[PDB]
RNA sequence: GUCUCCGUAGUGUAGCGGUUAUCACGUUCGCCUAACACGCGAAAGGUCCUCGGUUCGAAACCGGGCGGAAACACCA
RNA sequence: CCACUUUAAAUCCUUUAACGAGGAUCCAUUGGAGGGCAAGUCUGGUGCCAGCAGCCGCGGUAAUUCCAGCUCCAAUAGCGU
RNA sequence: GGAAGGGCACCACCAGGAGUGGAGCCUGCGGCUUAAUUUGACUCAACACGGGAAACCUCACCCGGCCCGGACACGGACAGGAUUGACAGAUUGAUAGCUCUUUCUCGAUUCCGUGGGUGGUGGUGCAUGGCCGUUCUUAGUUGGUGGAGCGAUUUGUCUGGUU
RNA sequence: UCAAAGUUUAAG
């Protein structure tokens, strides 16, 4: 079982749940403002250029 | 021919084990009593095709 | 070329080391060796019979594997038409190894050097003892056989029995049947005889010398009739050749029929040559210690340091030596170091935690040191000298000084 | 049949000033063995004459000339009558004092002459190279030595020593010559001796 | 030094200027045998020691080369 | 361990006061445990090796025979060679 | 048994036939070769045999890559969400979210030990079962009681004819 | 009313 040096293992992922996640803001105490855009058909996230979903897998980008 | 090499091969690589503890065993007459008592009085049961004083299944 | 020969020797050493380790099941392996003079047909017949005998071996696993091993060697021998010079060596088998990999294997090769050893063996391992013995004994010896009939010159490795050159001569009669002429004929007879000795000596210079320095490490004169004596104690015989004359052997017979006789009688004296060279070497090393000098060094911790620096002239080692060069490596930081460890310090050692960082410093596997010396003594100063434990000075060097040291090219100071 | 004896001159051996030394230059210690034991601390260096080669290196290194290594025959190891410390002097046998006969020791100094005189006086118990009186008497059987020591041990024989060093006597005793003789009378034979 | 002869498949030998270079063994390949041996059937293999000549043609006839082996070396 | 006795003088036994047992202590051993032949088809290691075995034998990767642990057997201040 | 008596079989012979052995190819096998050319079986009783005419699958072999289909428990792990499952684009054979990058998710799955499973066309048919095959397709094999022998054994189960 | 027919792992 001589494992080759340059091949090595391929590490799997490690998630990072960065505490409680925020998607809203408090406007005048009573009312609320939403930060990120939502699905049409659930927040479609802000990719650096794209707008990618996290469930139904829909995608968008304003050129 | 044949080398005097392996000399104490098996004595060497055997797995060493501690010799346990139990009791100061009975000696002299007392021992003989005890062995008399465990042939002739304690057990003396209904037979089931012969006995075995160090039996093990 | 000399360098190409050295590479081929190393390749075959490596090959032998791999074969020794092999191992397998029952008696599956087929260590086979053939001497150079031998006929291949004769070996092919032998193997065929051995195949026939194997064809009733009660076991399953053993039998089939052996048949297929003998089948393979027979096929290898069909590829040759003659046993090549140097002999042949054939190693067939069905080796077990890691990963449960029962792999078949066949290594025929014409070995470096003429070997004189036949061998057939079946076993669980390969029998590479004969080869290792031929690799060790590089000391060639020379053999001059004098006789009134005719001479012979030959050489002798541990096993191998060579014939270099020979001639015969039409020498005159012992007596002259005239009163006055008896004296003159006698003087003429002694001149003819001296010219024969002179001719022999010249032929010895031609043969045994190589680049104005004798190739043979020994030189046996054999024969009878105080003729070999005339050769050793004579001014015609060159001193550089004469200085290495080790025996004068009284034999019966003459020529090739006596050559083997002369070897048998001379065998004890020939084996002792290596032992004498050791005594001289270690004796020279221990001279430096007896006087102040400070050329000498000893122990891996010092001798290697000396070798790295202002180098050694001669590096002297025991044959066997335990000590081993490991390569230690770090998990996180990728820092590494190499150390030369004893049998107890190498087997189990809690030293090798990284400490400064705070991790387990894993010891990646060794290359054994004496082999290490052999690999790159050319890199350092040179003249790697292995010595035994047999001589009284040698036993001191092994037992006392740890079987490792060196005679240095100049004076060196040490500390700690 | 030859063995070796290490000797450390305790007056000269000062382990603090020199450093460790011996260890560093000894080929048995550089191998990794207990041939020499020193450290910067502790007094005097110890050497195992078992493990010692007798290479003659440590003597050349040591800065004071503290160390010596000699060769003694292996026959003598059985017949050791005294050894005070490790890496020190080793006396073999004792002279055989005979009653009513004046024993004449002859031999150069520094060859265990004083220690023998002390043993025979009865000051020093023969440690016998161990470093016991029934064991000592059994060692000395078949010879007048066991007679001598048995005489010493129950009948308290009085050991008296005319000393070597005469110039140290004036700076100890006081008074006239006649007064000291008068004080030390037991036989009462001043005049005849005088 | 002389005179003589012989150098032919792996081995030992035949060979009368025009030969597929003879025979035996060895070798390989079948078969036979459980296998082997023997046996049977097939096959492969010559720098004809080396060079030059004579010859329409030379393995041979002739010359020299390199090897090998017998006999002679006597009268003082 | 006081004392007596003993004894040529002692010792030892004997006599006798005073201290003197929870077994972790005041600790029983030597050889065996396939057959002959009393007593394990127990568990771990080795793999025709190391070794045992007076004899027959056991050992070549499920050793009742090897080295170990456990249990058991024989005799027991003894028991082996 | 290259001993003697019977008596029998075209896997024996005879008398014949059809051949095979020679040719080409089909295929099995051994060898060589190869990363790998997977493997069992070698006298009848191995070799167009494994129902074995494999493109893939089959598939074990080799060289690449995913996945867990790692049960349960004891615990640690419990929410400042343990840490199952992801379009990019680089990479990759791949439109394997396999990885690096970057948004989000079942929400009680997890990860780590230990016990321990589980799988395996891995090893062992000289550890076995079952099933075949063969000895051995011939006429053979058996005990009770009695008889003969110290007994192993033998008789029955046979001189002869008959099938 | 008698031709020839030799041998069989060390690998349990
Ligand atoms: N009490 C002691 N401790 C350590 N060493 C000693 C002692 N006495 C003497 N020596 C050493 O022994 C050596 C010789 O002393 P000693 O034997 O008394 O002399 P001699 O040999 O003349 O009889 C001295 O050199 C000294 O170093
Ligand atoms: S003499 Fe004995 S001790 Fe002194 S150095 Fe040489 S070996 Fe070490
Ligand atoms: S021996 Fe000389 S060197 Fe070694 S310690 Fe004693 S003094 Fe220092
Ligand atoms: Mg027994
Ligand atoms: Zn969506």
């Amino acid at each position: 079982k001589s494992y080759t040096t340059p091949k090595k293992n391929k590490h799997k992922r490690k998630k990072v749940k960065l505490a409680v996640l925020k998607y809203y803001k408090v406007d005048e105490n009573g009312k609320i403002s939403r930060l990120r855009r939502e699905c049409p058909s659930v927040f479609m996230a802000s990719h650096f250029d794209r707008h990618y979903c996290g469930k139904c897998c829909l995608t968008y980008c304003f050129n | 021919h044949g080398s005097l090499a392996r000399v104490g091969k098996v004595r060497g690589q055997t797995l060493k084990v501690a010799k346990q503890e139990k009791k100061k065993k009975r000696t002299g007459r007392a021992k003989r009593r005890m062995q008399y008592n465990r042939r002739f009085v304690n057990v003396v049961p209904t037979f089931g095709k012969k006995k075995g004083p160090n039996a093990n299944s | 070329s000399a360098a190409d020969r050295n590479v081929e020797i190393w390749k075959i050493k490596k090959l032998i080391k791999s074969l020794e380790a092999a191992r397998g099941n029952g008696t599956s392996m087929i260590s086979l060796i053939i001497p150079p003079k031998d006929q291949i047909s004769r070996v092919a017949k032998m193997l065929a019979d051995e195949f026939g005998t194997a064809s009733n071996i009660k076991s399953r696993v053993n039998r089939l594997s052996v048949l297929g091993a003998i089948t393979s060697v027979q096929q290898r021998l069909k590829l040759y038409n003659k046993v090549p010079p140097n002999g042949l060596v054939v190693y067939c088998g069905t080796i077990v190894t890691e990963e449960g990999k029962e792999k078949k294997v066949n290594i025929d090769f014409e070995p470096f050097k003429p070997i004189n050893t036949s061998l057939y063996l079946c076993d669980n391992k390969f029998h590479t003892e004969a080869l290792t013995a031929l690799l060790s004994d590089d000391s060639k010896f020379g053999f001059i056989v004098i006789d009134g009939s005719g001479a012979l010159f030959g050489t002798l490795q541990g096993n191998t029995r060579e014939v270099l050159h020979k001639f015969t001569v039409d020498l005159p009669k012992k007596h002259g049947r005239a009163a006055q002429s008896a004296l003159r004929f006698a003087r003429l007879r002694m001149e003819k005889r001296h010219n024969y000795v002179r001719k022999v000596a010249e032929t010895a210079v031609q043969l045994f010398i190589s680049g104005d320095k004798v190739n043979v490490a020994g030189l046996v004169l054999a024969g009878s009739a105080d003729f070999k004596t005339e050769l050793s104690q004579s001014d015609m015989f060159d001193q550089r050749l004469q200085s290495k004359v080790l025996k004068l052997v009284d034999i019966s017979y003459g020529g090739e029929n006596g050559f083997n006789q002369a070897i048998e009688l001379s065998t004890e004296v020939l084996s002792n040559v290596k032992f004498i060279q050791e005594k001289k070497l270690i004796g020279r090393y221990f001279d430096e210690i007896s006087q102040d000098t400070g050329k000498y060094c000893f122990g891996v911790e010092d001798t290697l340091k000396a070798l790295e620096m202002g180098a050694v002239e001669i590096l002297i080692v025991y044959e066997n030596l335990d000590i081993m060069r490991y390569v230690l490596h770090c998990q996180g930081t990728e820092e590494e170091k190499i150390l030369y460890l004893t049998p107890e310090q190498e087997k189990d050692k809690s030293h090798f935690t990284d400490k400064e960082t705070g991790q387990e410093h894993e010891l990646i596997e060794s290359m054994p040191l004496l082999e290490w010396f052999a690999n790159n003594y050319k890199k350092f100063g040179a003249t790697l000298e292995i010595v035994t434990d047999k001589s009284q000075e040698g036993s001191q060097f092994v037992k006392g000084f740890g079987g490792i040291g060196g005679i240095l090219r100049y004076r060196v100071d040490f500390q700690g | 049949k030859l063995t070796r004896i290490a000797i450390v001159n305790h007056d000269k051996c000062k382990p603090k000033k020199c450093r460790q030394e011996c260890k560093k230059s000894c080929p048995v210690v550089r191998m990794g063995k207990l041939c020499i034991e020193v450290t910067p601390q502790s007094k005097i260096a110890w050497i195992s004459e078992t493990l010692c080669i007798g290479c003659g290196i440590c003597i050349k290194k040591c800065p004071f000339g503290a160390l010596s290594i000699v060769n003694l025959p292996s026959n003598l190891e059985k017949e050791t009558t005294h050894r005070y410390c490790a890496n020190a002097f080793k006396l073999h046998r004792l002279p055989i004092p005979r009653p009513g006969e004046v024993l004449g020791l002859v031999g150069t100094n520094g060859i265990g002459k004083s220690t023998a005189l002390k043993i025979l006086a009865g000051k020093q118990k023969p440690n016998l190279g161990k470093y016991d009186w029934q064991e000592i008497l059994t060692y000395f059987r078949g010879s007048e030595l066991q007679n001598y020591f048995t005489k010493i041990l129950e009948d308290d024989l009085k050991a008296i020593i005319k000393p070597q060093y005469v110039d140290q006597i004036p700076k100890a005793a006081k008074g006239t010559v006649g007064s000291i003789l008068d004080r030390k009378d037991e036989t009462k034979t001043q005049a005849i001796v005088c």
